[PDB]
């Protein structure tokens, strides 16, 4: 329980950085 | 190539992509054209047109001697889009995307429109992988476009090199009008893996019946991008002119890399995992074209094989799940099932043809319609001894098997699992029954044989078999007495021996024995 | 008015093409010909999506963008892409444009409507709340589709959409005194040929008599601006059986996701951010105009089945979830429901419609359809224990309503006619009447003797006792040998 | 009379234009060619047209200048049976099987030719004679000569071998 949460809690942070990098990747194609 | 008009100067360049300012008077090149860039007064090089900007610039995706392009350089247009040599006479041979053939005919357009709605028909003639576990449960027709997934070791290669090796057997002996032309097209691949299969082709006869195409790693991601499509404008020829033909992808995860620089560095907008748009749309209209044509067109065929890399068994990556779903199903590879012994390691339950039924032989429909029905049970049963039980175990030890297996040779063997004359026999020796009945044979050794005309030896009779099958009159009294003399000899001469041998130097050299047998069928 | 307004092409990327006109831009969503000659073998169209300032208007382009230099000639249509209308489109096949892709001549015609047309008021909604029998099981008892419902097929990659769609065809097009559209939205052109033949054997479209189908395709082959409007020509067409002709219309969408994924690949190249996922910002505002459009008007009445791509098997994806708000019954097919082998792999507790209410349908049919959701929902309970405990560790009347809820796992199954290649076997049509006495027997335990097998892929109460029948018949003589 | 293919549209039955230049043959590979080129130019193989592809296989020799490997005239042969009966939907008539016969008298593989009599005896009747005595002399042929069957079946010798 420990061990899986631990990963949940590293996908859910690594998930929202890599959300946020393609987004702005993407505006910065754009100028 | 031809040139025509001089459209402009090369201004910038970065690797393998550049862009140009027009010439005075701004003629203005065609879009997805070739263009040939002047890198010496004797020398050209190649490039394709991605981008025509507002501004009169033009997007180039360079191909050819790329060391030698520079700022400045002139730029003739061709006005055209990419044709390549194509036909009987480039078979046996390596060849880029551009057409030019690699040291060891009319022509077509790469860049074509797939047949429409009235045009194709439903796909009917079988395409043997010469594997029990995928001819059974997973086949394909000519014409399909069936998908290879899995890890990096699964053995994704191997199965397709194969399925164009195990044409060889029938392609000598039938009508060329019926023959399954290979079309190998190597996407990113390293340089020495290419000459290997080379190799491995030609020493199977193949090279007869197969090209090559290839784009390596060395070379750049313009070639890698365009590779696939080179490989189906070859293939259509035959399928456009009333003949059937194969196309293996290897693979198009290396390809969608090679779009995606591409992409990237000319500054189209980035979406999941840094892929462009219209990525999906690039695999897409690449797998439409293989198809099967209608009686009005020929009736031929191009079968596709694309190959998809995942990484650590995970089939949400946004390429897997492309391909997926633009392919008739999968043939899954799984990495525990090929450390586990099952090889070819196809997972049957992530594995799945959607037009498997029709596409069978009528004699192979026989049998593997059962199949289904004793592995579904078997594998309920393991989670949770019965016939079933029994006869799904030796099903799963027959699956095995490194070079493909031929027509006779697979389907007998299945067939006499399926009535159960290996339920006697223990699930370690099937492959030492198998070889048996294959390559030797009891009945004719040993004294009593007395058939008139089914035995293993005449591989003739595979093309009978796959007219009236095996349940019907002609054939099935004579087979089961095939079959019975082969279990009870088996049984009781060659299988007397392992309750006997518990010793050492004669358990090794059962082993050993053993060991062997599953490699050949 | 802008008739024949000439314009040249200002910028080419991809499929997204920019047009200088010198008297002032067209309006939104006008088609335009490019008139310049080119090495093509086919035309080009394309239709304004956006302007850029007074003289320039973006489009995207519904054929491929090949050969195409700056400055080409380029010339308006009148107004939007026209598609054509009536009892002539019936039989024949389209494409995103309205031309005839079957080379049976020219069609008849006298009508063309715009593909870009205004959703319904408030004041034309209407509510006729009446059960369309499917003669499917785990549909008709516990999301049962209603007249003149939307109704979406969500689920992954090969898990039963397009088998679903095309038994539904079987099992309630052919005897249906209306006509019918089918949207081949960026789906597979191989699949367009059999639906096509298996309808000419069957007789609902025919040639030299009468016909009750249109068939409008924009397939994978296509380009994004096809696969995109094409979804909107067929909705034409039912709207005009619909609101003209005013009928009770069928619609099939397969696929309303290839709607969605096609506006995303238009949308980067248009210069938008992307929003969630990578999708276009307007994902909620592109379905939003398109399914609103299909509805039963106080004029006709539109019945629409939609198949919904669920990428990764991510229901939580923009995609599908947007697409569940509109929705009327909602049928949600999983994969390991599908391997375990179910089929059809519709999982019911995810699944939901708007008339399983005992006004609408009747008292026994939702008393019976609550308790095999409540039974199955207590059984995956119960599952969770067993893989823990054991299944001696249960108590004596959780043993039973295990007996029960694993035969309605099973009986939840059903064989197909379209797929008699697939199943082995022919297929069932079972009546709504059957579906509730069959259902409601089992939970009452009248059926706890019969075996669990005999549920497994049958149809009614009739052919579960005669597989039982035949299991009882070769267990004894198998004994006896 | 007029036929339709399987969406409907209109067929070239015109025949005897390709049966012709079936009978030009030389050697068998060229009859594929030409059957090949019937359906391009939406003109399905006839009943006869199959008959007279058959012709071309036994009287020929196989693919042209040079010789393939595991050539085979009855695998070519069977494959073509395989074609007209369950992908273009045509039962062969008696003619069809006459012409297997010959091929497995001719090249002396008897053990097919009891096969296949078997077949014609059951399926097509027909008249089953003139080759059955041809067949049945070939079979005596392998008996009083040496022996019948390959020497790797024979052997008998068994346990840890290969
Ligand atoms: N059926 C098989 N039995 C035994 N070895 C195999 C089999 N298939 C592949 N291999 C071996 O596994 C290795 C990787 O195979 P390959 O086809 O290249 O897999 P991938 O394409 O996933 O890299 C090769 O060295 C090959 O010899
Ligand atoms: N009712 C059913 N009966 C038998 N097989 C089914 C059924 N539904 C789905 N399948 C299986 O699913 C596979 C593909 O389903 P399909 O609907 O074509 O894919 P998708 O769900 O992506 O539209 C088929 O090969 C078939 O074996
Ligand atoms: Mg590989
Ligand atoms: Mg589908």
């Amino acid at each position: 329980q420990q061990r899986t949460s631990s990963l949940y809690n590293k996908t859910r942070q690594f998930g929202i950085t890599a959300a946020l990098i393609e987004i702005l990747s993407a505006m910065s194609s754009l100028e | 190539f031809k040139t025509t008009e001089m459209i402009g100067y090369v201004h910038s360049i970065d690797g393998t992509i550049a862009t140009l300012i027009p010439a005075p008077g701004n003629p203005g090149v065609a879009y997805n054209t070739i263009i040939q860039i002047q890198v010496s007064p004797t020398t050209f090089a190649a490039g394709l047109v991605f981008n025509l900007e507002k501004d009169g610039r033009i997007g180039i995706i360079l191909m050819d001697n790329i060391t030698e392009v520079q700022s400045g350089q002139k730029v003739m247009a061709t006005g055209q889009l990419l044709h390549i040599p194509v036909g009987a006479g480039v078979l046996g041979k390596v060849v880029n995307p551009l057409g030019h053939e690699v040291p060891v005919s009319t022509l077509g357009k790469v860049d074509t429109g797939a047949p429409n709605i009235v045009s194709r028909s439903p796909v009917n003639y079988n395409l043997l992988t010469g594997f029990k576990a995928v001819d059974t449960m997973i086949p394909i027709g000519r014409g399909q476009r069936e998908l290879i997934v899995g890890d990096r070791q699964t053995g994704k290669t191997s199965i397709a090199v194969s399925t164009i090796i195990n044409q060889v057997r029938i392609n000598q002996q039938i009508l060329s009008k019926n023959a399954v032309i290979s079309i190998y097209v190597s996407i990113g691949q390293r340089c020495s893996n290419v000459a290997r299969i080379h190799r491995l082709l030609q020493s199977y006869g193949a090279l007869r019946y197969t090209t090559v195409m290839a784009a390596t790693a060395a070379e750049p991601a313009g070639l890698q991008y365009l590779a696939p499509y080179a490989g189906v404008t070859m293939g259509e020829y035959f399928m456009n002119r009333g003949r059937h033909c194969l196309c293996v992808y290897d693979d198009l995860s290396k390809q969608a890399v090679a779009y995606r620089q591409i992409s990237l560095l000319l500054r189209r907008p980035p979406g999941r995992e840094a892929y462009p748009g219209d990525v999906f749309y690039l695999h897409s209209r690449l797998l439409e074209r293989a198809a099967m044509l209608s009686p009005g067109k020929g009736g031929g065929s191009v079968t596709a094989l694309p190959i998809v890399e995942t990484l650590s068994n995970d089939v949400t990556a946004y390429i897997v799940t492309n391909v997926i779903s633009i392919t008739d199903g999968q043939i899954y590879l799984d990495t525990k099932l090929f450390t586990g012994g099952q090889r070819p390691a196809v997972n049957i339950g992530l594995s799945v043809s959607r037009v498997g039924s029709s596409a069978q032989n009528a004699a192979m429909k026989g049998v593997a319609g059962k199949l289904k029905g004793i592995l579904a049970e078997y594998r309920k049963l393991a989670a949770d001894q019965t016939i079933p039980m029994i006869r799904g175990a030796r099903f799963v030890a027959l699956f095995n098997q490194k070079q493909p297996s031929y027509f006779m040779n697979a389907i007998v063997s299945l067939y006499a699992c399926l009535n159960g004359y290996l339920d006697d026999v223990k699930v370690q020796y099937v492959k030492f029954y198998e070889y048996l009945l294959v390559h030797r044979d009891l009945g004719i050794m040993y004294g009593t044989a007395k058939n008139k005309f089914f035995y293993m030896y005449v591989q003739e009779l595979n093309y009978l078999i796959r007219f009236f099958t095996l349940n019907s009159p002609i054939l099935h009294g004579e087979l089961e007495e095939m079959l019975k003399q082969h279990t009870h000899l088996f049984l009781q001469h060659y299988q007397s021996k392992m309750n006997a041998i518990k010793s050492e130097k004669d358990v090794k050299a059962l082993k050993n024995l053993l060991y062997s047998c599953k490699r050949a069928v | 008015d802008h008739k024949g307004r000439v314009g040249h092409v200002s910028q080419v990327i991809g499929a997204v093409v920019d047009v200088h006109f010198a008297d002032g831009v067209p309006p939104v969503l006008t088609a335009l010909d490019v008139v310049d000659k080119l090495g093509r073998d086919e035309p080009l169209t394309l239709e304004i999506v956006q302007h850029l300032d007074a003289h320039t208007g973006r489009c995207i382009a519904m054929q491929t963008t090949d050969l195409l230099k700056l400055k080409a000639k380029v010339v308006s249509t009148g107004g939007n892409i026209s598609v054509p209308v009536g009892r002539e489109t019936l039989g024949r096949i389209f494409n995103v444009l309205g031309d005839a892709i079957d080379q049976r001549g020219p069609v008849g015609e006298k009508l063309r409507m715009p593909i870009h047309a205004v959703a319904p008021k408030l004041a034309d909604q209407a509510a006729e709340d009446a059960v369309l029998t499917t003669g499917i099981k785990v549909i008709d008892l516990i999301l049962p589709y209603c007249k003149g419902g939307k109704i979406g097929l969500f689920g992954g990659a090969g898990v039963g959409k397009t088998v679903i769609i095309m038994e539904l065809i079987n099992n309630v097009a052919k005897g249906h005194g209306g006509f019918s559209v089918f949207a081949g939205v960026g789906e597979r052109t191989r699949e367009g040929t059999d639906l096509y033949l298996e309808m000419m054997q069957s007789k609902v479209i025919d040639l030299k008599g009468e016909s009750k189908c249109v068939l409008v395709y924009g397939q994978m082959n296509e380009p994004p601006g096809a696969r995109a409007r094409v979804a909107q020509s067929a909705l034409t067409m039912a709207e005009y059986f619909r609101d003209v002709e005013g009928q009770d219309v069928l619609l099939f969408i397969d696929n309303i996701f290839r709607f969605t994924q096609a506006n995303s690949e238009v949308s980067a190249l248009l210069g938008r951010i992307p929003a969630a996922v990578g999708y276009q910002p307007t994902l909620a505002e592109d379905l939003g105009q398109l399914q609103e459009r299909i509805t039963s008007t106080t004029k006709g009445s539109i019945t629409s089945v939609q198949a919904v791509y669920v990428p990764a098997d991510d229901i939580t994806d923009p995609a599908p979830a947007t697409t569940f708000s509109h929705l009327d019954a909602t049928t949600v097919l999983d994969r390991a429901v599908a391997e375990s082998g179910i089929y059809p792999a519709v999982n019911p507790l995810e699944c939901a419609s708007r008339i399983m209410d005992p006004d609408v349908i009747s008292v026994d049919h939702y008393n019976v359809a609550q308790d095999v959701v409540q039974m199955l929902t207590k059984y995956r309970e119960l599952q969770d224990i067993i893989a823990v405990l054991g299944i001696d560790e249960l108590s004596e009347e959780d043993k039973l309503i295990v007996d029960r809820a694993r035969k309605l796992v099973k009986f939840l199954s059903q064989p197909f006619q379209v797929a008699e290649v697939f199943t082995g076997m022919t297929g069932h049509y079972v009546q709504l009447d059957d579906t509730i006495d069959s259902f409601s027997g089992l939970l009452m335990g009248t059926y706890d003797q019969v075996p669990e097998m005999a549920f497994y892929m049958v149809g009614g109460i009739n052919s579960v006792l005669e597989k039982a029948k035949k299991m009882a018949e070769e267990a004894a003589e198998l004994e006896k040998m | 009379a007029k036929k339709y293919d399987l969406f409907g549209y209109e067929v070239d039955t015109n025949t005897a234009p390709w049966i012709e230049k079936i009978k030009k043959c030389k050697y068998y590979d060229e009859a594929g060619e030409v059957l090949v080129n019937m359906n391009v130019s939406n003109c399905p193989p006839d009943i006869a047209t199959y008959n007279a592809t058959l012709q071309c296989i036994y009287q020929s020799p196989s693919k042209q200048s040079t010789p393939v490997d595991n050539e085979s005239k009855f695998c070519a042969m069977m494959d073509l049976l395989e074609e007209m009966q369950h992908r273009n939907r045509l039962k062969p008539n008696e003619e069809s099987w006459t012409w297997v016969m010959k091929e497995c008298v001719k090249s002396g593989q008897f053990r097919l030719g009891y096969c296949i009599q078997q077949v014609m005896e059951t399926e097509c009747k027909g008249c089953p004679a003139d080759l059955v005595k041809a067949n049945e002399a070939n079979a005596q042929k392998a008996k009083t000569e040496g022996k019948e069957h390959p020497g790797h079946l024979s052997q008998q010798a068994g346990l840890f071998d290969v």
